[PDB]
């Protein structure tokens, strides 16, 4: 199933994914397709910041869902 | 104060200006901007500017016409547009807008943006090839270099203040030395 993940200024890179997937694995295909390591990744859907040790199930979140990334880079 | 000038053009809302304006006369700031909302909202005004990592040409023509670099020669204007980067990363930082372990995403990109249109207008101001390799892969997380922007803006004053003093001292807020 596909999403999307948008980042703050309108890309859209898009993934293909279980709701079974951890969010540890979708950070990890993210960094697959763009070199992002996972730790650099802020992932939000509906407001809410998307946990690692949960899955896309667990955030209701369906096919072609966009979610937001934004880079969590150290002050 | 060439620094409150260049906020006064770039930044339309004047709640948002006057957070950026305030912040020249302290060294810490105790309002952040690393929450969702917060960097939706810097988007929001800087997107018009960036193209990705970069400014957007419109952004450069427009800035390279400002009161500031207008009339400079390259050098000069390289020197000028190297401290706005400096001012930028700072904002980023732990002791401005950023925290710790977070910083303004925005605000990365267009010191970023800066940094890389001064390598464009004259080289020579970063000394050394890999200096300014180091400095982009520190504002973008690139080759697992540290991110920490605190950390950054140190390497940049320290050039600034030794390699062209007088435009470091003349464009550098002065509460931030």
């Amino acid at each position: 199933m596909q999403i999307f993940v948008k980042t703050l200024t309108g890309k859209t890179i898009t993934l293909e994914v279980e709701p079974s997937d951890t969010i540890e694995n979708v950070k990890a295909k993210i960094q697959d397709k763009e070199g992002i390591p996972p730790d650099q990744q802020r992932l939000i859907f509906a407001g809410k910041q998307l946990e690692d040790g949960r899955t896309l199930s667990d955030y209701n979140i369906q096919k072609e869902s966009t979610l937001h990334l934004v880079l969590r880079l150290r002050g | 104060n060439f620094v409150s000038g260049i906020l006064d053009i770039l930044i339309s809302d004047n709640e948002l200006k006057e957070r950026f304006i305030e912040a020249l006369n302290s060294n810490k700031s105790d309002y952040k901007m690393i929450a969702d909302d917060q960097q939706r909202k810097l988007a929001c005004v800087w997107n018009p500017f960036l193209d990705g990592w970069e400014l957007n040409a419109q952004h450069v023509d427009m800035i390279m016409g400002s009161h500031v670099l207008k009339d400079m020669p390259l050098r000069k204007q390289a020197e000028i547009l190297f401290c706005l980067g400096g001012v930028f990363c700072k904002y980023s930082s732990s002791d401005m807008f950023g925290t710790e372990y977070d910083s303004p995403e925005i605000l990365r990109r267009y010191a970023n943006g800066l940094i890389e249109q001064a390598y464009k207008t004259d080289p020579q101001v970063f000394g050394s090839v890999y200096y300014y390799n180091d400095i982009l892969d520190r504002l973008q997380g690139r080759n697992n270099v540290f991110t920490c922007t605190a950390v950054l803006t140190d390497m940049l004053t320290e050039h600034a203040k030794e390699s062209f003093p007088e435009i470091f001292s003349l464009y550098y807020p002065v509460a931030w030395r």
